[PDB]
């Protein structure tokens, strides 16, 4: 939820750690087009370090 | 003698069961796929694997 985004050549960067995961409030969204989860089943996220 | 010119594609293989198998188990049937955090039910299209 950010006023301003990047560009597709200037795509940016963020690293953020050392927290609690809180993989329940990226589904506050409901028109999200596209949710892919290749690699990690996309319920299976919370138990992982 | 299996292998074929116009390619042996009828062959299938049974990878993406959701539960766990038991050793010595027939498992053949239709084996609907219903995963995400939604109600696959066969015909939506997002996760239909």
């Amino acid at each position: 939820n950010a006023t301003t985004f990047a560009s597709v050549y200037a795509w940016n960067r963020k690293r953020i750690s050392n927290c609690v995961a809180d993989y329940s409030v990226i589904y506050n969204f409901a028109p999200f087009f596209a949710f892919k989860c290749y690699g990690v089943s996309p319920t299976k996220l919370n138990d992982l370090c | 003698l299996d292998s074929k010119p116009s390619g042996n594609y009828n062959y299938l293989y049974r990878l993406f069961r959701k539960s766990k198998l038991k050793p010595f188990e027939r498992d053949i049937s239709t084996e609907i796929y219903q995963a995400g955090n939604k109600p696959c039910n066969g015909v939506a299209g997002p996760n239909c694997y």
